[PDB]
């Protein structure tokens, strides 16, 4: 039930949709097209299933585009160096958790499992299931990473049956910004937040109230471990959440300027 | 009507207002069970919260403009988003899930509406909108508020649908924001009723206070003001409550409780009323300064923005805290 | 996402009276009587003879309004109905001959989508004109439905109420344009105002007379008929009356005593009216005369059961409308008696309601329960015994000792009639003749008496036969005598004996002798002898009327045996080895619904019952039950043109078939040993029976119903429990007493807790030091809480244990402790001073009721209301305010506690399984425990986090968990173990819903069906209305067919008002509303039994199970009607 597996693990739609990338999809992430126009996506999906469509099938005709994007994706793995041994090595229900892992990362992000492929070959189900576990593969979507390994573990669709409602979710984060305390950022860049910063500030408070949170900011420790630049970086953002903050304040508190 | 509960639960299994009483129970205790700090921050910087559409997370505003996400179960982060260049300072979620408004301090745009399916992006900018709020009955149109002048939009298009301002009876409210009634027919604005399909200003209220705009009822029969209570029919003053004063005023989601939130000028207090006499129920004293609170629509977790510390020391380190609605600590409790 | 599969069925309608209206609604002549039951409608012609059940019928929906009116242009009344959610509907009665048929003449919702339900809930009236509905359902607004005929959508139109806060309001007589009056509370006080109600412009008018101000309490108007009008209005202290400026008062001090709560116009003139209080009075409110209104005068008249509502009929003949109480017809009377009360009753109507406790009991005998439930609510306060069974109605007694036989026998052939009756005891025979209703000793000569009798009545040819124990002996009728005689040859005892018209079969040891029955002869047909001894016969002839049995069913010893013999041949047709190695003692072939069976009772009890073909003998379809110890005799008897076998036993049954299902019902009797049928002259249509010492006659009912038994108590009984060891029930009480001069208090009457046997009062000093509260004033209600002790054979008040003073009794179990063998009496109380928000105090208190004594064991103060105990494991749970605690029992014989948990607001309701708890709250649904031993503290499994302000709490299984709450709804919840994070772990998600329209007070796991040997569980539920229902659960396969077949079922079914059935069911509360998930409503499956087999036909069609016909589905729904 491969398909069933996907339609729990990626969805499916049956009313032509764009993916994250804005690329007009059908069925289960079946790419129909990466041109922009709805009617050059109307059409490959009329020829691709049997009649004129208008951008809409049922679900037996997305599992019939499903079956082939599963018959496209064994090809690849079937041509692979680092996949086709462990392919092989699998009945049919593990065989296709590892064609959930290729849909998902690519078939050369899988690829890099290797010593977790190599225990799966060798039919040591357990100890890969721990290991693979340790990949931000898991970390970042836990809920399918763990039902795909307890099918690689057990060979069963155990972790596809008599599930709940999913639980509310929310669309993924955005890239930090650049004041993010663990990605990385230039001085400029936080020299010229301060400037911004400021137009708004000095309109509210003299430059001798704003110059007292830089000294209060510098004059806290900072790490014995930081370079110069990251302590003037972490003196800059400090100041600006001290300073939106009194902005916030003021306002709350009513600003007539 | 017996003022004692297992007197009244007696009567209910074999002779069935009780309900008011049972409200001052349960609505006057509160005790906190999680506390949600910012990531990777020595002194957070909370300014804003409001729970999601299924309230599984605590959608949390920050000083400089981000919005994150929290677990309320776990207490972990779930996403952060970034939504303007200033503190957040009001959040609305759909009641379907599909949108969210936002609200900035200095920033333009000052609000914005937000898609929130697949993929967190701006849908429309209401750039000087300070404050901005769905509209009650169906959430099809969004009300943003310009000083004295209020914007109706619609949620897909996001045009103009009109503007109501009437610089005569206008009373320059300080903290002025426009709102629908319950039936979307009416919006009151700066103290001035208006009637949506007219475009017409109906009446315009007295003025006896600088600050507050006023909400409707969602009772659909009192429009209240600070400190006063207008008959939505007649005009005439209802009643008269010195304790809302200046307080933004909730609402839970039956319309039966109303909270209130307030040297520092901040407030430490917030006070929950019988919403359908207007007694008061219990004044809940937490000893920091609060910024912001919202309910959730079960009635189970009230989060409140609180600012740790001294009050007057004004601390960076602002936190939201959840409490648990109509639940106290016993004396055998602390050990 | 997941599902339950639960259905739940009435057991017992609800019957509580929550209104009662008269008029003319059946035709323009005659009177009706209609009474609302929540749901039913009952409609009744009133009579001379009291009340004609003309028709009944059910609605989707809580009739909340409910009022006749006769347009102009109408010949008879129509009625108008509003239901709880606010469907409307315009109904009118049609005969059509032989059938009845309510049609809906309008029907419309008219719900205002933002409006706050006001505090006197729904009001509807109708203006004398007929010219408007009247509807006062939220505050600030009067909706106004138009009643000319185009309106058949009850279209309606608000207008806008300043006053917001009204309390009473009527339509006045004698007014220029419709006009409304209305008391309603402002701050400054509570006045009465007018509006004249503009239907063409849509808004009020300035009314008649101006405003007044009323007595604080005034709670009701009467609108007074011309020629008089005005209104008049009754308080707590004054009844009062107001028309243009007219004005009078009167504050009678009788009426300070209690609230009268319904009122009812006597006469058209509005000269007189009946008035009810919450104590039971009922009072006569006179309007004098002059002509002007000179004065009002109040006369108390008696005592009734405390009324919901009242209705003269005519003739002095007043019907109580009661809810707390049994409702009553009564007659009023012109003579007062010895007490002076004019108010004498003249029928008892059986309510239930409210049931705030029940349990179920296997008292008589073993495997069918009973329900014992605490009913009723102040001095209507019962205990009422549920037994589901068939009644004799017991019309003679005699203690003639020691029967072994007894046959009906005709005395004279020109008469059709039974009178006369035979009657055997060891060794010989006695003859009594049955002359009108007394019967006194003969013989017929022809008959013996110095042998045993085995069998004597009617044969063919005008003449009686006798079989005895060295005699068949045949006797004409006419001259009556001697006239024929059989004798085995070498003259043996007769053994076993069988006969029936024409053909008589004995046997003699292993011998049997077939006889045929001529004119004066006694005519030896053939002989064999069986491979082992016989021990029972029957030649009843069956199927294609002959009145000659081609067969012989027979029953042997050595091997367990029944085999149907051919006569005369005696060919062995067929041979059935049954299983033991006792004896059969009775074989009988019958005919049930058109269909051949054979039964065959063996000593041990058991009976097993074969399908009969009657001309093969073949014996198929093998079933065995067991009817009890003491061997079982059957015998046979019809009823209109039906049959049944009563089973003689030490646990009588009587055996019928229903939809070709046999049913096997328990008789409401002690042990009936030999029986018959009688239809004498002076006893038609009944039966003979005798206990072993004495000998009874009766009539007996068709179909087994619920039978109710009632203990009146004088008191609120607010919970029960059983102590099978002491054989006596356990039940706490409270009754109300009144503060008078000398400090103390008086009841206002004796009661259970005033009049037990034996009893005693708290001797405890533990809220001595505690502050002493607001002091109570003269002429204030208490409440006295006490421990009843009550036998269970008399249902006497063994013992009543009087509480501390404040202190209520809320909890009770029934159980032993630790490794004490003693059982308690466990009792879990508050301390209630009415000024105070919350009780800080309370005890849990153990007795133990030994010997005829009760004895206080131990002694534990805790710190608020203990609302819920729960033996668990040999420990207490219980639950005190908001706290769930589990205490050991010491050696010392002390509670001393274990683990706490305070995750509640109020922890109001508590259920077990297992190690798990299942605690229900005051506001936030429902949470799950588990007790973890390895560390002696509890773990929270699982929470429900939705604000569902639970009435009742139950266990369907490890994973499945049942409440009801105080919307009228159900709900499930079901945890996941088997979830793969915490979060989705301790979350119960709602996985069923269901709007039962009953507010439910007790679960409690138990069946009032006899079970020995398609549906799981029996949780059976009690409600306020007095309603039973049982709740089970249905696999996938069963619930997904019957779901199927509800749809197919509502598109046939005409429902009364054009209600949705679909809507009815919503879950519904002001928080949200959702189609129900997960329940079939059992009594729409039932229903189906009752449809035209056309409609039957129509909704079977396209349709396939394990095709499907209209009689694979009968098999199915009558087989789930059996479950109660
Ligand atoms: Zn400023």
């Amino acid at each position: 039930n491969i398909f069933e597996m996907l339609r729990i693990d990626h969805g499916l739609r049956l009313k032509i949709y764009k993916d994250t990338e804005g690329y007009y999809t059908i069925g289960i992430g079946h790419l129909l097209t990466k041109s922009p126009s709805l009617n050059a996506a109307k059409s490959e999906l009329d020829k691709a299933i049997g009649r004129n469509t208008n951008g809409v099938i049922t679900k037996d005709e997305a599992e019939k585009l499903f079956n082939q994007d599963v018959d496209a994706a064994v090809r690849g793995i079937l041509r692979n160096a680092k996949l086709k041994p462990v392919y092989d090595s699998l009945d049919a229900v593990r065989r296709a958790a590892l064609i959930n892992m290729v849909f998902q990362m690519g078939e050369t992000g899988v690829a890099g499992f290797t010593n977790s492929l190599r225990m799966l070959q060798q039919k040591r189900w357990d100890e890969a299931a721990v290991n693979l576990a340790k990949s931000r593969w898991y970390n970042q979507t836990p809920n399918r990473a763990k039902r795909v390994i307890t099918t690689f573990r057990t060979g069963t669709w155990d972790a596809y049956k008599n599930l709940a409602a999913a639980m509310e979710r929310v669309p993924p984060s955005h890239r930090p910004p650049w004041h993010s305390r663990v990605v990385p950022t230039t001085m400029q860049q936080a020299q010229q937040a301060m400037w911004d910063l400021n137009e708004e500030a000095e309109k509210h408070f003299s430059r001798e109230e704003l110059r007292g949170i830089w000294n209060d900011v510098t004059e806290l420790p900072a790490d014995p471990n930081w370079t110069v630049d990251q302590a003037a970086i972490a003196c800059a953002i400090d100041y600006i959440r001290r300073t939106q903050t009194l902005l916030f304040r003021h306002y709350r508190e009513g600003c007539y300027h | 009507a017996p003022i004692n509960f297992t007197s009244r639960l007696n009567r209910r299994a074999s002779f069935p207002d009780g309900g008011c009483f049972d409200r001052h129970l349960i609505f006057s205790r509160f005790r906190p069970i999680s506390v949600f700090r910012e990531a990777n921050e020595d002194e957070s910087g909370f300014t804003c919260c409001a729970f999601s559409a299924r309230e599984r997370f605590l959608m949390l505003g920050t000083c400089t403009g981000q919005l994150k996400l929290y677990n309320v179960f776990s207490g972990q982060e779930e996403a952060s988003y970034n939504c303007h260049n200033s503190a957040i300072t009001h959040l609305e979620p759909s009641r379907d899930g599909s949108l969210l408004l936002t609200s900035a301090t200095w920033s333009q745009p000052l609000s914005a509406l937000w898609g929130m399916k697949s993929v967190f992006d701006m849908k429309h900018s209401f750039t000087e909108d300070h404050y901005v709020e769905f509209s009650k009955h169906s959430q099809d149109r969004v009300i943003g508020t310009k000083g004295d002048i209020a914007h109706i939009y619609d949620i897909q298009t996001g045009n103009k649908l009109l503007t109501l301002f009437n610089p005569d009876l206008a009373n320059n409210y300080k903290r002025n924001c426009a709102t629908f009634n319950p039936t979307d027919d009416l919006v009151l604005n700066d103290g001035v009723l208006w009637d949506v399909r007219s475009a017409q200003a109906i009446h315009k209220f007295d003025k006896f206070n600088m600050n507050i705009s006023g909400v409707f009822h969602p009772n659909g029969l009192e429009v209240i003001i600070n400190t006063e209570i207008w008959d939505l029919r007649t005009f005439h003053l209802l009643h008269t409550v010195p304790a809302l004063d200046q307080c933004r005023v909730v609402f839970n989601h039956t319309g039966t409780v109303m909270y209130g939130a307030m040297k520092s000028p901040f407030g430490s207090s917030f006070r929950t009323f019988n919403a359908t006499d207007y007694k008061p129920i219990a004044t809940i004293d937490v000893k920091r300064n609060i910024f912001d609170l919202c309910t959730d629509t079960k009635d189970c977790y009230l989060a409140v923005i609180e600012n740790q510390g001294s009050m007057d020391a004004l601390n960076m380190d602002t936190v939201c805290r959840l409490y648990e609605v109509g639940r106290q600590r016993l004396a055998e409790e602390l050990a | 996402g997941s599902m339950s599969y639960n259905y739940v069925v009435t057991a017992q309608k609800p019957t509580a009276v929550n209104g009662c209206v008269t008029g003319h609604f059946t035709s323009a002549e005659d009177l009706n009587l209609l009474i609302a039951k929540n749901t039913r409608l009952e409609i009744y012609v009133v009579t001379a003879e009291g009340l004609r059940p003309v028709k009944e019928v059910g609605m989707y929906g809580k009739i909340a309004v409910m009022e006749l009116f006769r347009p102009k242009g109408e010949s008879k009344d129509l009625l108008f109905i509003l239901t709880a959610k606010y469907n409307a509907c315009i109904l009118e009665y049609k005969q059509s001959g032989e059938s009845i048929d309510i049609i809906t003449r309008a029907h419309g919702n008219v719900q205002d989508r933002i409006g706050r339900p006001s505090e006197t809930g729904i009001i509807g009236i109708i203006d004398p004109e007929c010219r408007m509905i009247g509807l006062r359902l939220y505050d600030g607004l009067f909706k106004v439905i138009p009643l000319d005929r185009d309106n058949k959508e009850l279209k309606a139109f608000n207008i806008r109420l300043e006053e917001l806060h009204v309390i009473d309001v009527k339509f006045l007589y004698g007014c220029q344009a419709p006009t409304i009056c209305f008391v309603y509370q402002d701050p400054q006080g509570r006045h009465v105002k007018t509006y004249e109600v503009s239907l063409r412009e849509k808004e009020f008018n300035k009314g008649p007379w101006k405003q007044e101000n009323v007595e604080a309490e005034a709670s009701m108007v009467i609108a007074v008929p011309e020629p008089f009008g005005g209104a008049i209005i009754i308080g707590q202290e004054s009844i009062t009356y107001h028309n243009g400026d007219k004005y009078l008062a009167i504050a009678p001090p009788i009426i300070k005593q209690s609230t009268i709560v319904c009122h009812n116009r006597v006469d058209p003139n509005g000269s007189r009216y009946l008035l009810g209080d919450m104590e039971g009075r009922l009072f006569m409110l006179l309007l004098e005369k002059e002509v002007t209104l000179k004065d009002l005068r109040v006369e108390l008249l008696g005592e009734t059961s405390i009324a919901e509502c009242l209705t003269y009929l005519d003739n002095g003949v007043v019907f109580v409308g009661s809810r707390l109480g049994d409702s009553q017809l009564v007659k009023l009377n012109v003579d007062s008696n010895e007490q002076g009360s004019y108010v004498v009753a003249m029928e008892t109507f059986t309510n239930l309601g409210p049931i705030v406790d029940m349990c179920v009991v296997d008292l008589e005998r073993q495997g069918q329960g009973q329900l014992v439930t605490c009913s009723g609510a102040f001095k209507e306060g019962s205990l009422r015994i549920i037994r589901n069974g068939i009644g004799i109605h017991e019309h003679a007694s005699i203690d003639l000792p020691g029967i072994k036989g007894l046959w009906p026998l005709r005395s004279d052939p020109n008469r059709e009639t039974d009178d006369t009756l035979v009657l055997s005891f060891v060794g010989q025979t006695r003859v009594l003749m049955l002359n009108g209703e007394e019967v006194e000793e003969t013989e017929l000569m022809g008959f013996v008496d110095d042998q045993q009798t085995f069998f004597c009545g009617n044969v063919a040819h005008q003449q009686l036969i006798q079989i005895t124990s060295a005699s068949v002996r045949l006797v004409s009728q006419e001259p009556k005598a001697l006239v024929s005689e059989w004798k085995e040859p070498q003259a043996k005892n007769i053994s076993v004996a069988s006969c029936n018209s024409s053909q008589v079969v004995v046997a003699v040891g292993r011998a049997l002798y077939y006889l045929q029955i001529h004119p004066q002869e006694l005519r030896q047909i053939s002989h064999t002898e069986m491979e082992h001894e016989v021990a029972c016969l029957d030649i009843t002839p069956l199927g294609d009327s002959n009145g000659l049995s081609p067969l012989c069913a027979i029953g042997l010893w050595t091997d367990i045996s029944a085999r149907i013999l051919k006569l005369p041949s005696f060919e062995l047709l067929h041979k059935e080895m049954l299983g033991g190695e006792i004896i059969p003692r009775s074989i009988l072939m019958t005919t049930f619904e058109s269909s051949h069976y054979l039964l065959c009772a063996l000593g041990d009890g058991a009976l097993f019952y074969f399908g009969l073909n009657i001309e093969t003998g073949l014996l198929s379809d093998r079933k065995k039950v067991t009817l009890g110890t003491q061997p079982t005799v059957l015998r046979t008897f019809r009823s209109l043109s039906t049959t049944n076998v009563f089973a003689c036993s030490d646990r009588p049954t009587v055996i019928y078939s229903s939809n070709h299902k046999l049913v096997f019902s328990n008789v409401n009797l002690k042990e009936v040993n030999y029986m018959c049928p009688l239809n004498s002259d002076g006893y038609p249509d009944s039966l003979a029976l005798a206990n072993n010492s004495t000998l009874t006659i009766g009539t007996i009912d068709e179909i087994q119903k619920l039978h109710i038994r009632t203990v009146p108590l004088y008191e609120s009984p607010r919970k029960i429990c059983y102590q099978e060891v002491s054989q006596c029930f356990g039940v706490l009480s409270s009754r109300i007493e009144v503060q008078d001069t000398s400090g103390g208090t008086t009841a206002l009457r004796p009661s259970a807790s005033t009049q037990a046997l034996s009893s005693s009062v708290s001797s405890s000093k533990l809220f001595s030091s505690s502050t002493a509260p607001h002091e109570t004033s003269f002429g204030e209600e208490v409440e006295v809480h006490n421990l009843l002790i009550i036998d269970q054979h008399t249902f006497e008040v063994l013992h009543a244990h009087q509480f501390l003073q404040n202190e209520y009794a809320l909890s009770l179990v029934s159980c032993k402790l630790g490794k004490d063998p003693n059982t308690y009496f466990i009792v879990g109380t508050a301390m209630v001073y009415p000024e105070e928000a919350e009780p800080k105090q309370g005890r849990i208190v153990v007795f133990q009721y030994s010997d005829g004594k009760l004895q206080t064991v131990a002694e534990k103060e805790v710190k608020g209301a203990v609302y819920s105990m729960v033996e668990f494991n040999g420990k207490l749970l219980a639950s005190i305010n908001s706290t769930v605690r589990l205490y050991e029992w010491t050696t010392e014989k002390e509670l001393r506690t274990e683990c706490n948990h305070y995750n509640n607001i109020m922890a109001l309701y508590l259920k077990t399984k297992g190690d798990f708890i299942l605690v229900g709250d005051l506001m936030r649904s429902v949470l799950l425990l588990a007790y973890k031993p390895m560390e002696g503290n509890f773990e929270e499994i699982a929470r429900d986090f939705n604000p569902n302000w639970m009435s009742a709490v139950e266990i369907l299984d490890d994973d499945n968990f049942l409440g009801a709450e105080n919307a009228f709804n159900l709900f499930v919840c079901q945890k996941d173990s088997a979830a793969t994070t915490d979060e989705e772990r301790q979350h119960l998600q709602e996985v069923g819903l269901f709007h039962l329209g009953e507010f439910v007070n007790v679960f409690c796991h138990g069946s009032l069906v006899m079970q020995n040997l398609p549906t799981q569980g029996s949780v059976l539920f009690g409600t306020v209305n007095g309603m039973i229902g049982l709740v089970t659960s249905l696999s996938e396969s069963w619930y997904n067919l019957l779901l199927d077949m509800q749809n197919r079922l509502n598109k046939v079914i005409k429902s009364v008002g054009k209600i949705e059935h679909s809507f009815w069911r919503s879950f519904h509360t002001e928080r949200k509303t959702e189609p129900a998930t997960g329940f079939i409503d059992g009594d729409l499956i039932e229903s189906f039994l009752d449809i035209s087999r056309p409609k039957m036909q129509e909704v079977v069609a396209n349709l396939q199970y394990d095709e499907a016909t209209a009689d694979d589905l009968i098999k199915v729904v009558e087989e789930l009607t059996r479950i109660h």
